[PDB]
RNA sequence: GGAGCG
């Protein structure tokens, strides 16, 4: 029944880090009394661990769509009990999303907003500093050629974000390409 | 009304440069600006700009260095082809050894010289020297 | 400027960089959505009736409650008013000068202003029939508008 | 202050305070709902809690509001 | 300026404004350039300097008082000055 | 405890009234103005004030022959301390009215080629400002809350028209620029009294 | 010498 926990797009067999995710899903719900509730129709869809400096792993847990207002409900107190679980590493989950690519030259068909690469970046990034909200966001464009991005979360809660900062600008590299370095505004 | 964007930020540019301002804010902001001000930046004419997010257009700060005697728009937007850039450079520039031309291609926004290596004409954004 | 003077205001709205609504607003999307059918049935206009769900709800901004402006979430309940708000009250104060134009044939500043009404009118009447917001054959017409408006 | 002495991207949290609302570097509104049952700080409606005015709405002495 | 060979063709290189990077020319009567010493752990002249040229531009419009606070505050820190 | 030569200086510029300004500021003054006070007067930060004084010693100092310096005020109150200040640090003073031509026509008997400019009010001594502008002359002025900044180099943010703070910033200067120069010990005293270079009315 | 293209 763990495998119940994972739904793989195409219904690919799990890797071997997949299963361990799930296995220790399955254990949240059922062993922790407070999950045991919400946990029940929670269901992810892909992991994978991406190095991001001094031997460190982080988990990014892809969710699936319709069920990324859910997540938030518990989000706080589940990355809490799989980080134990998953000792010396963050778990970041992110809502899976499609990019189409951008249609052809006097091609009729449309594409949703949504579905753009540029709303799915800005959507990757604000699922990635839960819970913190994104209050600005500044690119500077370096004479060299390269250009990074600041991002500004809200300093409310700093608390649970602080300790992330490198975790977030490595895990949206790789999903994303771009660099980017988190601050919060002085109060 | 605003009609071109590109003009109102390379005017602004201009004018802070001969102020002698190190800084200059450019409202609103746009990809060809964007990419205008990256030609620029790649000959060594401004420094670092940086764009501003507002959920509306954006803005953009530009660093400036005191290297830039003018930057302006070419309006309306001709047509120019390969064998047609020798004929402007001698118009917008001046001398056949420094100062660009910026047009829009088919394959991206660049400068006279870029575009005749790849052999593609286009149209005429603007100038700077 | 604006459209039929000389004057340069700028006074507007500022909206604020956070879409979300605030953490203290705990009413769900499907409760703001039945206050908005609920009040459009009572008559009041979408402009009218957001100022409603900003001071007495808490409601600065319905799309970032419900993801959907006041209106289209009335049309997707068939209660959008054949003829747009702005242009209805642009008809209404045509309709009101004319009355006034009746018995005071020397106001010749009222006449000048009916001028630039009218033209507003067929301004606005004009964008909504290439949208295709009323009829393809709606026109706009003094002796009758009175019966539309009011 | 001079254009050289100020930095465009981080100004002084003082100087965008008193900057127009649509001029600051982000615009950001000067309004805000306070409780008292949320109240506008400009409400346009008689709520008597709250007359309105060209401006904010004038509050009444007797209750205390706490802004959110 | 350098010949095809390398030879250099230009009579002179003009100074540039230490503020606004403009060329100062032989008539710019209004530009001037300054000095300002260099102290040691006791605080004693020590024979060296830092040079700032101005053109006349930035002077006639007032700026040269803060282009020069500006252009110092940032030296000092470079040079040990202090 | 004991005060740095920094703080001695404040306390005894705090005396003289240094950082009492105008009721009005110039724009390019602005950034030396700490605050304004309901009586509608300008306080002028005597922290920056201390530091343009060190930044001027420097400035002369570095001048090889004194003699090239030459220092001037128009008003009465600040005619003492430029004598002064230019007996103790080798200066050439000008008490009094500038003569037009002065650093322009090579002719006339008073021609000089300073190599720099030192004066005590920009608005007072428009003259001299406006003809070192062509004759590749710096100026060094001491410049109130509405002083024009027009062809100064180094803005000196002090009150320039009381007789005890034209004294003492001359004061002052002179033996920051002896310090400098290895002539007189450290520190913020001095053999020379400050009396000697305020105004003596007849 | 200063001012003005004069
Ligand atoms: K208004
Ligand atoms: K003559
Ligand atoms: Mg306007
Ligand atoms: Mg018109
Ligand atoms: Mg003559």
């Amino acid at each position: 029944t763990s495998k119940q926990k994972i739904h793989k797009d195409k219904a690919a067999e799990p890797s071997e880090h997949e299963v361990s995710v799930g296995q220790a899903f399955f254990d949240l719900e059922n062993t922790n009394q407070e999950l045991k509730s919400e946990l029940k129709d929670l269901y992810i869809n892909s992991a994978t661990q991406i190095d991001v400096s001094g031997n460190r792993k982080a988990v990014v847990i892809h969710v699936p769509y319709r069920l990324r207002k859910a997540f938030r409900k518990v989000h706080v107190r589940l990355v809490r009990e799989l980080e134990k679980k998953f000792s010396g590493k963050d778990v970041i989950f992110i809502a899976t999303r499609r990019i189409v690519r951008p249609p052809k030259r006097g091609s009729a068909a449309q594409r949703p907003r949504t579905r753009t690469l540029t709303s799915v970046h800005d959507a990757i990034l604000e699922d990635l500093v839960v819970p913190a909200e994104i209050v600005g966001k500044r690119t500077r464009y370096r004479v060299d050629g390269s250009k990074i991005m600041k991002v500004y979360l809200d300093p409310k809660e700093r608390n649970n974000t602080e300790y992330k900062l490198e975790t977030f600008s490595a895990v949206y590299r790789k999903l994303s390409g771009k660099d980017v370095v988190f601050e919060y505004p002085i109060t | 009304v605003r009609v071109s964007v590109l003009n109102d930020a390379l005017k602004s540019m201009y004018n802070a440069e001969k102020a002698g301002k190190a800084q200059v804010e450019l409202r609103p902001s746009s990809k060809v600006i964007i990419k205008f001000l990256i030609v620029m930046q790649k000959h060594g004419y401004i420094g670092d700009f940086q764009y501003v997010d507002d959920h509306r257009v954006g803005k953009i700060v530009v660093e400036l260095n005191g290297r830039l005697n003018k930057c302006g728009v070419i309006s309306p937007r001709f047509d120019v082809g390969v064998a047609t850039i020798e004929g402007w450079t001698a118009r917008l520039l001046p001398s056949r050894q420094f100062g660009y031309i910026v047009l829009t291609t088919s394959a991206g926004i660049m400068d006279h010289e870029e575009a005749r290596r790849k052999n593609v004409g286009g149209k005429v954004l603007g100038f700077f020297y | 400027g604006r459209m039929h003077s000389r004057g340069k205001g700028i006074s507007a709205s500022a909206l604020p960089y956070k879409r979300t609504p605030p953490s203290w607003l705990k009413i769900s999307a499907p409760d703001v959505e039945d206050n908005i059918c609920k009040f459009a049935k009572k008559g009041l206009t979408p402009s009218q009736i957001g100022v409603i769900l900003r001071d007495s709800h808490g409601i600065a901004q319905v799309k970032s409650v419900t993801g959907s402006k006041i209106l289209r979430i009335l049309k997707a309940h068939g209660l959008a008013p054949e003829i747009p708000e702005d242009l209805y009250h642009l008809i209404k104060k045509a309709v009101a000068i004319r009355k006034h134009l009746e018995r005071n044939r020397k106001d010749k500043d009222s006449k000048f202003r009916l001028i630039l009404v009218e033209s507003r009118i067929h301004r606005l009447a004009r964008y909504y029939k290439k949208t295709k917001k009323l009829p393809p054959v709606w026109k706009y017409e003094s002796t009758t508008a009175s019966t539309l408006v009011a | 202050v001079l254009p050289n002495d100020v930095d465009l991207l981080n100004p002084p949290a003082e100087h965008e305070k008193k900057k127009h609302k649509l001029k600051r570097l982000v615009q950001s509104p000067n309004s805000f709902f306070m409780d008292v049952t949320t109240v506008f700080s400009h409400s346009q409606t008689v709520v008597v809690l709250c007359q309105p005015t060209g401006g904010r709405a004038r509050l009444i002495e007797g209750c205390s509001f706490r802004r959110k | 300026m350098q010949n095809d060979e390398g030879q250099n063709m230009d009579l002179y290189i003009p100074r540039k404004c230490s503020a606004t990077n403009r060329l100062i020319t032989s008539k710019d009567h209004a530009s001037v350039q300054l000095n300002v010493g260099h102290l040691d752990e006791s605080g004693v002249y020590t024979g060296q300097f830092t040079t700032y040229a101005l053109c006349g531009f930035i002077r006639a419009q007032g700026d040269a008082d803060s282009a020069m606070d500006r252009l110092w505050q940032k030296k000092k820190a470079e040079v040990g000055q202090q | 405890r004991t005060l740095s030569t920094k703080e001695a200086d404040i306390q005894m510029m705090l005396a003289a009234e240094v950082h009492l300004g105008t009721k009005n500021c110039d724009f390019q003054m602005e950034r030396y103005a700490f605050k304004r006070r309901n009586d509608g007067i300008y306080i002028i930060n005597l922290g920056k004030t201390w530091e343009k004084l060190q930044m001027a010693a420097r400035v002369i100092v570095a001048i090889e022959n004194p003699q090239d310096i030459i220092v001037q005020s128009a008003r009465p109150y600040g005619q003492r301390a430029v004598l002064k200040f230019a007996q103790y640090t080798g200066a050439h003073a000008i008490a009094g009215r500038h003569t037009p031509g002065t650093f322009t026509n090579q002719l006339q008997t008073s021609y000089s080629e300073p190599r720099l400019l030192i004066l005590t009010d920009p608005r007072t001594d428009h003259q001299p400002i406006k003809e070192a502008a062509l004759g590749n002359i710096p100026t060094i002025a001491f410049c109130d809350t509405d002083s024009p900044m027009r062809y100064v180099d180094i803005g000196i943010p002090a009150n320039n028209k009381g007789k005890h703070s034209i004294g003492v910033l001359f004061w002052i200067l002179a033996r920051m620029v002896l310090q400098m120069r290895g002539a007189i010990n450290q520190g913020p005293k001095w053999d020379v009294m400050v009396d000697l270079f305020f105004y003596r009315e007849p």
